[PDB]
């Protein structure tokens, strides 16, 4: 998932918005 | 905006920034 993706690979701030409430 | 390399507490900082008062869920495997 994104915790993994952001650290092992790269992620965007837009991808992070998916985790907002 | 640009792509991010974010591990550990740095990821939760970015979540805080992006989501702010909306709040967010931090859910690792
Ligand atoms: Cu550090």
């Amino acid at each position: 998932g994104i915790v993994e993706q952001c650290c092992a690979s790269v992620c965007s701030l837009y991808q992070l918005e998916n985790y907002c409430n | 905006f640009v792509n991010q390399h974010l591990c550990g507490s740095h990821l939760v900082e970015a979540l805080y920034l992006v989501c702010g008062e909306r709040g967010f869920f931090y859910t690792p495997k």
